[PDB]
């Protein structure tokens, strides 16, 4: 015995959300 | 009303375990729920000032119509069946419910209509650092309608409006401690030519308190902490933070 | 995390490797170990002192050996802990509700 | 299993003269070879003969009071010859092998009373056993709010609301069998004394009697 | 629930420690014959030897083995209010059925 | 009775029907025999009511609880909430029954016709 040692961008979902931009 | 907020994501991956977890920080199971957003603008064809009889700045703004769609108008398949929400998510992923949501926008399936949610918001609290998202929201309940032209989308009409864009959201939500809630969700983009799901890969995480003062530093100071702490127990797992404002600004654009 | 606790049994192991060795080993020189040969390099010569060796070895290898084992045992248990941290449904019950009101009310009809 | 080793590794016990002698015992048996170690510190004053060695002679009050730098030596590298050569060294060095195989004696002795202290510890495997066999609320209590004591179990009201004194709270002895503590409603293993609900219901008629 | 193997596994293991001491213990004695000239079980102290060296090896394989699975598991994905609310019901309801008739 | 004993207890046939001391309710000490007896078959069908009715309490509770935002605490205002539990037992035994059976008996004073 011897040896060694995001789905999606949460802003631009948000910004469709408001506005329809996608 | 005063919405303070944190928003994050995860992927379905993430998900299963997410659930168990929220499950015991709060104490109470998540509860299947969704809601429709209808968009309207001011018609274009229209055109009106910045300011009013009492000389004041007013911008141009979207309207949103909210409000449930019993699932019954929104789900494909029986034998998945079942009551729970997470298992039932991944059925839901990538693709649309029936939807060609227009048919309900002006009755179908002579006819008055449901109430909604009429809300139009500002933008999140103008700040250097904000720890929390805080925003405005007007809202008025539509009760039923009345009249000749009584379907919802004449209505938006007659008041000057136009149908802009719309979407179903469907998750599940955490009631919680102080008016504390969360939402586990997924959004899909609904028109005509055919649905697509915006938060496809996983979910929009919401965490948020919906506060009556907004003229009470202190309620709202305390509503700052909740979230706070929320963020922070969680931190090492999940940050919740603040959105873009810009991202959340509902204006003419 | 769980990687910074196991690093600690690792080290503990290792300890327990070398000290049984230094008991068997130091048997040799603790029993004496002068030699003809110039080259071999362990000492015992001064009265006290070498067979002080003899004690010291006993409570530092005996303990190092036993500490070791007592240290590892705490590790096995501490894990062991770690993973210890982890009808008549209806209306049909309208009808049953009625029958005890019934029985436990009065009147005989 | 760590929870007992951690017992052992207390000093931990309640003797009354047992208890009390021993500690006594070390104290003077330890003060001896702590006292002698000073004979060691008086060597120190022996030096004299630099300033380095008055600051190692103040090591004794006495030298404080002994001015001197006081002793002398010559050369004898012959009588280290003879502490080397004789035939009484090499004899010498079997009281190395005397010594050390008596230690060997004594490690042995020591090495089987160790199983023997591992057995006391199956009585535990055995308790361990117990509860794999057969709330995750995690506590602290003795206050201080870190540290102190630190511990988990569940407890009973949960979903809506009687408001006063609910809750359950539990741990293990050393009969390999759990205590419930209640935190009020005092311990007695899986309770001392109860209340159930009861009734009871009286008619008095006689006949109108 | 079925961890209970993997602490069984564990326990077990203790138990190889445990025997790491009780076999050097002889290691101890015997080699305390062996230096004394008497040859006697030399072959035998020679057993016990490579014996003690043999558990510790098994235990450290077990111990270090058991620690990896425990990161593996870990890697590896009020509950008051539940069941206890509803079950309320199904108990004292479940037992006036009982009362009201029976046998 | 003196704030130190509370006895529940109901005006006709005089009867009384359970119990439990201001200072508490089933306390551990008899001998044992069996022989039953009327009284005694009904009284084991109050305590299940009764447990069971403080059940309802303990879901009508859950019910604001899950449903609305504020929580629930703070439990029985106007003892509207609380008054359920051992209030409506005693009250449904009693009331409703004896008078029904009184109301009987002046429609009894209407016995007279055919009718």
């Amino acid at each position: 015995k011897h040896d060694f040692k995001k789905p999606f961008n949460v802003d631009d979902v948000l910004k469709f959300t408001f506005t329809g931009e996608k | 009303v005063q919405q303070l907020s944190l928003f994050g994501s995860i992927g379905d991956d993430g998900y299963d375990l997410l659930i168990s977890t929220l499950t015991t920080i709060s104490g109470n199971p998540p509860l299947l729920y969704n809601s429709l957003c209808t968009v309207w603008k001011p018609n274009p064809s229209y055109d009106v000032e910045n300011v009013n009889s009492r000389n004041q700045l007013v911008e141009p703004n979207r309207i949103k119509l909210s409000k449930e769609v019993p699932f019954s108008y929104l789900i494909d398949e029986t034998m998945m069946d079942k009551p729970l929400n997470f298992r039932i998510l991944k059925s839901f992923t990538n693709d649309k419910i029936p939807l060609n949501y227009a048919m309900t926008r002006n009755i179908l399936h002579n006819e008055s209509c449901s109430p909604w949610s009429l809300q139009i918001s500002d933008i999140p609290a103008a700040g250097n650092n904000r720890s929390v998202s805080m925003q405005t929201i007007a809202e008025t309940i539509i009760l039923s309608s009345a009249g000749k032209n009584s379907s919802v989308s004449s209505l938006m009409n007659g008041l000057g409006y136009v149908f802009e864009f719309q979407y179903l959201t469907i998750g599940v939500k955490f009631f919680m401690k102080h008016g504390l809630i969360l939402e586990l969700q997924k959004i899909w983009q609904i028109e005509e030519a055919g649905n697509s799901q915006i938060t496809s890969g996983g979910f929009l995480l919401k965490a948020y308190i919906n506060v009556s003062r907004g003229t009470d530093i202190d309620r709202i100071n305390y509503t700052e902490t909740a979230l706070m702490n929320l963020k922070k127990e969680l931190q090492g797992y999940i940050e919740l933070s603040v959105p873009d404002r810009q991202s959340m600004d509902s204006r003419v654009a | 995390m769980s990687n910074q606790a196991l690093y600690e049994k690792l080290e503990q192991t290792r300890t327990i490797l070398s000290v049984k060795l230094a008991e068997l080993i130091n048997m040799t020189t603790i029993a004496d170990r002068n030699d003809d040969d110039e080259g071999s390099f362990a000492q015992e010569n001064s009265e006290l002192a070498v067979a002080t060796t003899s004690v010291m070895m006993v409570n530092n290898q005996t303990m190092q050996l036993i500490k070791n084992v007592q240290d590892l045992l705490i590790l096995t248990r501490s894990i062991k802990e770690k993973w210890l941290l982890n009808f008549d449904e209806k209306q049909i019950e309208e009808l049953l509700d009625n029958c005890i009101e019934t029985f436990v009310a009065e009147k005989t009809t | 299993n760590e929870n007992g080793e951690t017992d052992d590794n207390i000093e931990t016990v309640m003797t009354q003269e047992q208890f009390v002698k021993r500690r006594r015992d070390m104290l003077e048996h330890i003060n001896l070879a702590m006292n002698e170690s000073s004979l060691a510190l008086e060597f120190v004053s022996l030096l004299l003969s630099s300033v380095k060695e008055s600051t190692g002679m103040s090591s004794m009050s006495p030298f404080l009071r002994k001015v001197v730098k006081p002793s002398s030596l010559n050369s004898d590298k012959i009588p280290y010859v003879a502490p080397t050569k004789k035939e009484y060294i090499e004899l010498d060095i079997l009281n190395k092998g005397w010594k050390l195989q008596s230690l060997n004696e004594s490690k042995d002795l020591l090495r089987a009373s160790f199983n023997k202290l591992s057995s006391i510890l199956q009585n535990e495997h055995d308790y361990w056993n117990k509860i794999m066999q057969s709330v995750i609320f995690k506590i602290r209590d003795r206050t201080s709010g870190q540290k102190l004591l630190a511990i988990k179990y569940g407890y009973e009201d949960s979903g809506s609301t009687y408001k006063h004194d609910r809750g359950i709270a539990n741990i293990r002895n050393n009969i390999e069998s759990q205590n419930l503590d209640l935190i009020p409603h005092g311990t007695d293993f899986v309770h001392s004394v109860k209340k159930f609900l009861r009734v009871r219901i009286f008619t008095k008629i006689e006949s109108e009697d | 629930p079925y961890i209970q193997e993997r602490l069984k596994s564990l326990n077990d293991i203790e138990t190889q420690l445990c025997s790491m001491l009780q076999e050097a213990s002889q290691v101890t004695f015997i080699f305390g014959e062996l230096k004394r000239g008497n040859e006697s079980v030399k072959p035998q102290f020679e057993n016990h030897v490579k014996q003690f060296y043999e558990r510790l090896d098994k235990s450290t394989t077990q111990l270090r083995k058991e620690i990896q699975l425990l990161d593996e598991n870990v890697g590896t994905r009020a509950l008051g209010q539940d069941t206890e609310k509803m079950e309320e019901q199904l108990d004292l309801l479940s037992a006036i059925l009982d009362p009201s008739k029976s046998k | 009775i003196e704030n130190e004993n509370k006895v529940i207890i109901e005006l006709p046939n005089e009867k009384f029907e359970i119990e439990l001391l201001s200072l508490d309710d089933d306390s551990i000490v008899n001998h044992e025999q069996d022989l039953p007896k009327i009284n005694d078959k009904r009284a084991n069908l109050m305590l299940v009511m009764l447990r069971l009715l403080l059940v309802v309490i303990f879901k009508k509770t859950l019910r604001s609880r899950i449903s609305s935002p504020h929580g629930l605490i703070n439990l029985n205002v106007d003892d509207d909430i609380l008054i359920i539990r051992p209030i409506l037992g005693k009250v449904r035994f009693a009331n409703y029954k004896l008078l029904l059976k009184k109301i009987i008996k002046d429609y009894v004073l209407d016995i007279v016709p055919g009718s």
